[PDB]
RNA sequence: UUUCUGUCUCGAACCU
DNA sequence: CCAAGGGGATTACTCCCTAGTCTCCAGGTTCGAGACAGAAAAAAAC
């Protein structure tokens, strides 16, 4: 049921997924032409819920520091979208690749 | 005289009640009892600490622990005692074992 | 039945040597174990039936030697050198 | 090395045998009579091999020898003619 | 190399042979265990010297079972190769790989590698030969060899030789 | 594997791996092989050699001495020399071992002494230069004719014999070579 | 003779039944404790 | 950085993680401004038995995990600074044998028994009366049929 | 087992102690161990690589070892082993890490002390490995600093360089299964770190202690690999079929070959550091649980059914322990118990025997000329009636059962045969009485055959036996050789 | 003409 | 001049106090209950 975002890390029930997806990452996933579900992964690991990233250290190490308050998965399976990559050149993989 | 007053001791508790033991098993008591420079008592601290054959000091109380002792220490177990030569489960030199037999080649052939 | 320590010293006494290395190797368990004169362990890859001894890690194949002792002595050997203590047994006297 | 062995003088060991040698050499005359060694007495019927040792001790025409070990390892070599055995 | 030293051995009898002739049984038995025997520790047993003078010690009855282990002690001849002597022998079988050479109770194998460039194999003789710019080395010819390894087995010794340095080979 | 040989000399070998020294020509002998070898009554004397006519005649002795026993018990040029040795040892083994045979047709016919007054005579020669004893079987058995070919035989005995004494028991050896 | 002398000194251990006496007494002997119960000195 | 780890049932370690948020939420949804302080809480799968909290004191997680089963708050422990790099970096992990017999010729005559074993010549018999076995010659008894009535001799 | 083998046969005189090295361990293991399961994978009994790996032992009689091929009977059993992933303290000798750690430098690998001092001078004077230690540390502990000189007694101006680290030598303190150092930056001593040093001892330092260079060495007494028991030391236990349990020895391995295979994955994959340190601890406990069960101030290992794991300290340990329970006194055939009697109208050195009793016991008797009609008219007679035997003995080794051989009269008895006759009358026996308090409780007694339930013996003899015949119980001991018989009845 | 089963482990009670 | 002289301020040993091992006969005889159990994932096949 329940998936990890590849990109970022967010982590949401099939049914919110489906409802919205990443609200942090709508917009790239739009840009970019896929869908959250082919973005999202079924092994995972690190869920982080985070309330304060501006001021936590943990989400300074996990760079979502600069997004809003929620799951944030340090350990995601899967390659993301080669598009999404290249569409962003300062992300790296979350998976310990690269 | 510790050995003397020693032996006058058990003499004493033995002869209370009336029974009679041979003198020389006494004066043995005492003897390994003091054989060494002091007092080596009849006990797990005392004639067990003493530089006899690992396996039949093992045999006594503490095991395992003079088992380590001899292995770190690297005892040669003599295996001229009664415990060794019983766990090894040959003929222990006790009072048969204390010699040989042999075969007189010589008489053997000389009467025929 | 069971040949319990007090009777063992009763033997002691006795003299009989012999009824006790018969009571308590022949009566009562007897294993042949090879060993190797190099190390005195329980090693010996003994094939009896190819008469092919060899004690490897000792790379011999000429100096084993048959025991006789009782399986309670021999597993008493195996866990030693399962704890990590040495039980040898040698062809010879050092200090004579 | 042989030097701990004492020839057959200078010997200090009883010449009286002891009980357990006396034990240990009838039990060793009752396995070599029992498993088909020569018998070195005539023998008048009898048929236990403890007895036809005793007999052979009692003539003393047993051909056995003991090594009396000292404790040092050395030994005293005392031949059964030769040991008294009075008892 | 043709040596004598002073060895023993422990002999297993049982009561039932207890005659006054159980000497000369134990005696071929003697022979019958150490003539033609070989060992890595102590080499090859050729030969045993002055029988009639041999000190035969006593025996031992063993604690419990009725048998007798005598400790009969002697001097001996043995043989055994080490490496680097140059030793003498003469040729027992032909192959592609080179030719064994037999050297008292033993086989010297010379490998290829270590044989005179102008010596090599020829097949157009019966039985196949070698054949040298001033030497001819076949089956009936003695050779001199030396012996660079040495690989003990259980009932048998290898020896490996070559032949390079001067007044080697055919002589 | 079988009933193995014992051996007079108590090393302290206990628990050792293998430290054996390499066996060589250069006097690394291994641990048996001293300079010094015990005795029949704990006396301890200098190791023996011998030639390879002393080694033969040693073992004729043996063998007739044994033929001696033999017969008492059951009382109650390169022709002749070669065949009466084959007889005898058919006569004294069943036959089967044929180790004997290999080894003493070896031996007979690339022997250079016959006698026993020449062995003799060859090992009282040797006894003063007092060499090592495997070393001096080697001058013995092996034939030399120079200095250079003898010490390239034997690297060892380089700083050991100066070189007139070596000519000098080279050129005896090989007159005293027996004319067969 | 080390058995022997074991099993004389404790057969009448056994059969045993001011100072000390007793079982207690011989076990106070072959376990020799600086501690005593009733210490006791004899001055001629 | 201010985080602790606590020891926890094996296994159970993701269900612990959600109830802990969901209370969380609930926590938030009933209470107004002042929310508890638990700026995350994660776990490790191969580092199993074990949770990750970060909070300012340790009242807070005492208050938010009292009533949570399979949680040993009394066991926690303070991670090191020096250590949380490593830890959150990306890249981790015979026909008359049995038969009813009737002995003839012994002082057990008339007696019923049943043939145990034969070892030729002489048949062992438990007695059917007397708890002893016997052995007596098998010629000399006569044998029975599963019921009684005629006594049949040795001919079967 | 029974087998014609070849090496000479003898007894062995001497057993010499010591510790095994990872490298002597990994020379004798025939196989590695890697896989914690011990077998029931895909439903075959062989399982290769596992606990009980066949290459071990013969799990069963399948008639192949595979490493010997002899059969369960004979084959003694080989040794596995595992390397573990980091070196492990080993229980017993923890203390004597300590003592040895007090004694030497943690960095340079040096006793602190040396000749140079007098004290150390006289403790090394000492003989005895165990006093000479004793001393060295005792004198060792004062000091608290690897010293880089001593005053020389040729000047005290004038100092040696005998040379060595400088840094100052920590207290080491006990907590748990590990050492705590102090300089205070306390911190655990790492078993690599002691590990590293030990090795790094001198040949003479430490044959200064109490080791020795080919016997034992202070670095092998921490354990880099562990040698596994093959299965004869770990025997299975069953209900029936359905229901097959594994000892405990198997299980204590098996969980420590989970704590290791975790460990090394941690080590290969991301290392934090601490859930490393975790794990080793783990597997430490585990290995100590392992081979001793009675730690102070540590919880015990709990199996699975929540009693102690039964360890091999404690097979070990206490009277039904292995040396007071199963060597200084085992078990044995060839013997009887029950009730006795008292009777005057039997001689005193005489004892009477059930005739059940001398039915069941058996003496092996060879056969001679002078004995054999009588050994024939009892092989004849069989075992059924008394005079009779039950077994006999060929000479190729293997027995024939007079009971179910049919033909055992027209066995024909060869020569040097053995039978085992039932006990006949004046056959020696040996008459315990179970509290055998002193030395005449045990005597030998001339067997009487005589038709009852209970041993009848004369009634003087009851006082050395302190026997009374109110239901008390005695044990009849029956000799099985010529030597026996002649040392129970002129002895 | 087809045979050498088979156990542990914690206790309880009783006998000498 | 002198000859001790009381500590400075560390050495050196010495001698006394609390917390941890490891027992505590020599044996037999029957008798009984217990080999967690819960839960979820892979595989079978109605
Ligand atoms: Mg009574
Ligand atoms: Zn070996
Ligand atoms: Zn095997
Ligand atoms: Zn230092």
């Amino acid at each position: 049921s329940e998936r990890a975002c590849m990109l970022c890390g967010i982590v949401q029930t099939t049914n919110e997924f489906n409802r919205d997806g990443c609200p942090n990452c709508q917009g790239i996933f739009e840009e970019a032409g896929v869908s959250t579900m082919e973005c999202t992964s079924p092994s995972f690991e690190g869920l982080v819920g985070m309330c304060k990233p501006t001021k936590s250290w943990v989400a300074k190490w996990l760079s979502v520091d600069h997004s809003i308050a929620g799951m944030y998965a340090i350990k995601v399976d899967g390659r993301l979208p080669a598009e999404v990559v290249e569409l962003l050149p300062h992300y790296k993989p979350r998976d310990g690749s690269q | 005289a510790g050995r003397a007053a020693l032996y006058k001791e058990v003499y004493n508790v033995i002869a209370s009640d009336g029974s009679y033991v041979n003198y020389r098993h006494m004066a043995l008591l005492v003897d390994v009892m003091t054989t060494q420079g002091g007092l080596t008592s009849v006990t797990r601290h005392g004639f067990n600490r003493s530089n006899t054959g690992a396996l039949m000091r093992c045999s006594f109380e503490e095991t395992v622990e003079i088992l380590f002792e001899a292995g770190a220490s690297a005892e040669l177990d003599d295996c001229r005692g009664v415990s060794e030569n019983v766990i090894l489960g040959q003929m222990a030199p006790i009072g048969t074992g204390a010699f040989d037999v042999m075969i007189d080649e010589e008489s053997l052939v000389k009467y025929m | 039945l069971r040949f319990g320590e007090m009777e063992r010293d009763c033997m002691i006494a006795h003299g009989a040597a012999s009824f006790l290395k018969e009571r308590l190797m022949e009566a009562s368990d007897a294993f042949r174990v090879h060993i190797c004169g190099i190390c005195g362990l329980m090693t010996v890859i003994a094939k009896l039936n190819h008469n092919q001894f060899e004690c490897k890690g000792c790379d011999n194949k000429i100096d084993i030697y048959q025991i006789h002792i009782p399986y309670a002595a021999k597993l008493l050997f195996q866990e030693l050198m399962a704890m990590n203590i040495t039980p040898r047994l040698y062809t010879d006297r050092s200090r004579d | 090395l042989k030097e701990k062995a004492i020839p057959k003088d200078q010997r200090a060991t009883t010449p009286y045998m002891t009980k357990y040698e006396r034990a240990r050499i009838l039990g060793t005359r009752a396995l070599q009579i029992s498993m088909n060694a020569p018998v070195f007495v005539d023998l008048e019927g009898e048929t236990d091999p403890l007895r036809i040792a005793m007999k052979e001790l009692a003539e003393k025409k047993i051909p056995l020898v003991i090594r009396r070990y000292l404790p040092d390892g050395s030994f005293e070599d005392w031949s059964v003619e030769e040991l008294i055995v009075d008892l | 190399m043709f040596f004598i030293k002073d060895l023993s051995l422990n002999i297993t009898l049982h009561p039932s042979f207890f005659g006054p002739r159980m000497k000369q049984y134990l005696k071929t038995k003697l022979l019958e265990e150490v003539e033609g025997s070989c060992t890595g520790k102590f080499g090859y047993i050729l030969c045993v010297l002055d029988y009639d003078n041999i000190d035969i010690q006593r025996g031992r009855i063993l604690p419990t079972d009725g048998s007798a282990e005598f400790n009969v002690k002697y001097r001996a001849v043995v043989f055994k190769p080490f490496k680097g002597e140059v030793v003498d022998g003469t040729v027992v079988s032909c192959s592609q790989h080179g030719f064994e050479v037999q050297v008292g109770p033993m086989k010297v194998f010379v490998t290829k590698h270590l044989m005179p460039q102008d010596l090599t194999f020829n097949a157009g003789s019966n039985p196949p030969s070698y054949q040298s710019s001033e030497d001819v080395i076949t089956i009936k010819s003695r050779i001199r060899v030396k012996i660079e390894g040495c690989i003990s087995q259980v009932s048998s010794i290898h020896a490996i030789g070559s032949i390079k340095e001067d007044y080697l080979g055919a002589i | 594997m079988n009933v193995s040989t014992s051996t007079f000399q108590t090393r302290r070998r206990r628990l050792k791996k293998v430290e054996e020294e390499e066996n060589a020509a250069t006097l690394q002998l291994g641990q048996e092989f001293q300079l010094k070898q015990i005795n029949h009554q704990g006396e301890e004397e200098e190791l023996i050699a011998l030639n390879l006519s002393e080694a033969r005649l040693v073992i004729k002795e043996a063998l007739v001495e044994r033929r001696r026993a033999f017969k008492r018990s059951q009382k109650k040029t390169r022709e002749k020399e070669l065949e009466s040795i084959d007889v005898l040892l058919e006569q004294t083994t069943g036959g089967n071992n044929k180790d004997l045979k290999n080894t003493m047709q070896y031996l007979t016919n690339f022997s250079r002494f016959r006698d026993q007054e020449t062995v003799g005579a060859v090992i009282q020669l040797l006894k003063s230069t007092g060499l090592h004893p495997f070393e001096v079987a080697q001058l013995g058995s092996l034939a030399c004719d120079t200095a250079d070919e003898a010490k390239t035989l034997i690297p060892s005995l380089n700083n050991k014999i100066s070189d007139d004494e070596l000519e000098r028991i080279l050129k005896e050896l090989s007159n005293l070579e027996t004319l067969y | 003779v080390g058995v022997l002398a074991a099993q004389s000194i404790g057969e009448p251990a056994t059969q045993m039944t001011k100072v000390t006496s007793g079982v207690p007494r011989l076990k106070e002997i072959l376990n020799v404790a600086k501690n005593m119960k009733t210490p006791s000195l004899t001055v001629y | 950085a201010t985080i602790w780890g606590v020891r926890c049932r094996p296994g159970k370690e993701k269900e612990l993680i959600r109830k802990l948020l969901k209370k969380k939420f609930n926590l938030d949804r009933a209470m107004g401004k002042k929310k508890l302080k638990i700026l995350s809480i994660f776990q490790r799968d191969n580092y199993t038995g074990r949770i990750y909290i970060e909070a300012p004191k340790q009242s807070v997680i005492e208050k938010f995990c009292n009533g949570v089963p399979d949680i040993y708050i009394s066991q926690k422990l303070l991670i090191p600074v020096q250590e949380l790099p490593l830890l959150l970096k990306p890249n981790l992990e015979e026909v008359a044998l049995g038969k009813t017999v009737r002995i003839r010729s012994a002082g057990y005559k008339g007696q019923l028994g049943i043939v145990k074993d034969v070892n030729g010549d002489k048949a062992t018999v438990e007695l059917h009366s007397k708890n002893k076995h016997i052995t007596i010659d098998k010629h000399k008894l006569t044998y029975y049929n599963r019921e009684g009535g005629e006594g049949i001799t040795y001919d079967e | 087992g029974q087998q014609y083998s070849s090496a000479p046969l003898r007894t062995v005189k001497e057993v010499q102690f010591g510790l095994f090295s990872p490298e002597e361990v990994r020379a004798i293991s025939v196989a590695k161990i890697r896989f914690p399961e011990t077998m029931d994978e895909t439903q075959t009994r062989a399982k290769i690589g596992g606990l009980n790996d066949p290459r071990l032992g013969s799990i069963d009689r399948n008639l192949k070892c595979q490493t010997c091929q002899e059969g369960m009977n004979e084959c003694p059993g080989h040794f596995g082993h595992i390397d573990l992933a980091k070196p492990v303290f080993h229980v017993g000798f923890i203390a004597k890490i300590k003592k040895v750690c007090e004694c030497v430098c943690m960095h340079c690998g040096k006793l602190l002390l040396d000749e140079h001092n007098e004290l150390m001078r006289q403790a090394l004077a000492i003989k005895d490995s165990k006093k000479r230690f004793a001393a060295i540390w005792t004198l060792c502990k004062t000091k608290m600093v690897c010293e880089t000189d001593v005053p020389s007694e040729d000047d005290p101006t004038q100092l040696v360089s005998r040379g060595g680290c400088g840094n100052t030598q920590p207290t080491i303190r006990k907590d748990g299964l590990k050492l705590v150092g102090s300089w205070p930056e306390l911190r655990v001593l790492s078993t690599e770190e002691i590990l590293n040093i030990f090795k790094h001892i001198s040949v003479k330092d430490f044959t200064s202690l109490g080791f020795n260079e080919v016997f034992s060495r202070p670095e092998w007494m921490i354990l880099t690999c562990l040698p596994v028991p093959p299965p004869p030391v770990r025997p299975s236990i069953s209900f029936n079929e359905s229901q097959r349990g594994e000892d405990d020895l198997t299980f204590k391995l098996a969980d420590i070959l989970k704590a290791n295979i975790s460990l090394e994955t941690l080590e290969h994959n991301g290392a934090p550091h601490h859930a490393i340190e975790e794990a080793e601890s783990l597997l430490q406990f585990h290995v100590a649980t392992y081979m001793d069960n009675d730690i102070a101030g540590q919880p015990q290992a709990l199996q699975k059914s929540g009693r102690p794991v039964k360890s091999i300290r404690a097979r070990l340990k206490g009277k039904e322990g292995r040396i007071r329970g199963n060597l200084m006194g085992k078990r044995v055939d060839f013997s009887a118990r029950t009730v006795i009697s008292g009777d005057p109208n039997l001689e005193l050195d005489q004892v009477g025997v059930p005739k059940s009793i001398a039915k069941t016991l058996t003496y092996p008797e060879v056969v001679t000329p002078y004995n054999i009609d009588r050994l024939t008219q009892l092989v004849r007679n069989g075992p059924n009636e008394h005079p009779g035997a039950k077994y006999v003995i060929r000479d190729s080794g293997d027995r024939i059962d007079l009971r179910y051989s049919k033909r055992a009269g027209d066995i024909q008895l060869q020569y040097g045969w053995k039978v085992e006759r039932h006990i006949m009358d004046n056959d020696p026996v040996l008459f315990n009485r179970q509290p055998s308090l002193h030395k005449m409780s045990m005597m030998a007694h001339r067997v009487k055959v005589i038709p009852y339930s209970t041993f009848r013996l004369n009634l003087s003899v009851t006082s050395p036996y302190n026997a009374d015949f109110d239901g008390d119980e005695m044990n009849l001991h029956v000799p099985q050789s010529e030597e026996t018989r002649a040392e129970l009845s002129q002895l």
